[PDB]
């Protein structure tokens, strides 16, 4: 059950936004945002 | 049975997501909330229709102004979103609900309409924003 | 962008020392003092306080959020 | 994602106000 959240633009308020929808923010309405970090076991070696 | 009535409650956490869509007199109105009187007595309502509170008040992230007009057999008045509680209506105020309705002389609703009405909301919250309505939300 | 850790040539912890540094340098000290009044005696170790550019403070300009 | 109450965060009362 997971709805694909977004970041906005410049509000920096995440947003549930699914397919078939337009791309835009929950409140004031812009049409730029990034999506979140994976969830994926993100390890580096400090060399 | 207190079991079957809760499946139309509304949570504190499912009415964040419906602070602007539209129909929210034709959804929200059939369902029942445990609105907090206050010392750790509730009184289940019944939802009348919706009215707009003078006074703003801010819910956790977001924030809202709008108002309840809800009713318990007789005794009415204005209540806000914010007293509503998460818990499940329990056996004594169960109890206590089904007397005033007998006292009020409202029939108490059919099974089979919680059981039709319960749907809208599992409808509602699936439904996809494809209209003009993201515009009317943000504004 | 932000001062290193450690300095290439030598290898002497000179990151510990960039605040230390600023503030020698406002009280009264000069740079040719301050060095050798932080402890940096080969030449090698006195680029990282001398060459290093500090633009992290732009980067932080651009704050994502308030 | 439906309700994640996990009680709840301090519901304020009518008459207390
Ligand atoms: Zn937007
Ligand atoms: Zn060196």
């Amino acid at each position: 059950q997971q709805p694909m959240i977004y970041i906005c633009g410049e509000c920096h308020t995440e947003n549930e936004i699914k397919s078939r929808d337009p791309i835009r923010c929950r409140e004031c309405g812009y049409r730029i945002m990034y999506k979140k970090r994976t969830k994926r076991l993100v390890v580096f070696d400090a060399r | 049975l207190p079991e079957e009535l809760n499946r139309v409650r509304l949570s504190r956490h499912k009415l964040e997501r419906w602070c602007h869509m539209p129909f929210f007199a034709k959804t929200v109105t059939g369902c029942f909330v445990r609105i907090g009187i206050g010392k750790p007595v509730y009184r289940v309502a019944e939802i009348t229709g919706v009215v707009e509170t003078a006074k703003v008040y801010q819910l956790g992230g977001t924030r809202t102004n709008k108002g309840l007009q809800l009713r318990h057999g007789n005794d009415q008045r204005v209540f806000r979103l914010e007293f509503v509680s998460n818990q499940e209506f329990t056996e004594s105020e169960f109890m206590k609900w089904k007397e005033a309705m007998f006292s009020a002389g409202m029939q108490l609703p059919t099974l089979d309409e919680i059981n039709k009405k319960e749907l809208s909301i599992k409808e509602a919250l699936n439904y996809k924003f494809n209209d003009q309505d993201i515009e009317e939300i943000v504004k | 962008m932000i001062i290193p850790v450690r300095c290439f040539t030598c290898g002497k912890i000179v990151g510990n020392k960039w605040e230390a540094y600023l503030g020698l340098l406002q009280a009264e000290y000069t740079e040719g003092d301050a060095l050798d009044a932080l402890g940096l005696k080969r030449y090698c170790c006195r680029r990282m306080l001398l060459a290093h550019v500090d633009l992290i403070e732009k980067l932080l300009n651009y704050a994502p959020l308030e | 994602t439906s309700t994640y109450g996990r009680y709840g965060s301090q519901t304020p009362m009518y008459g207390s106000g």
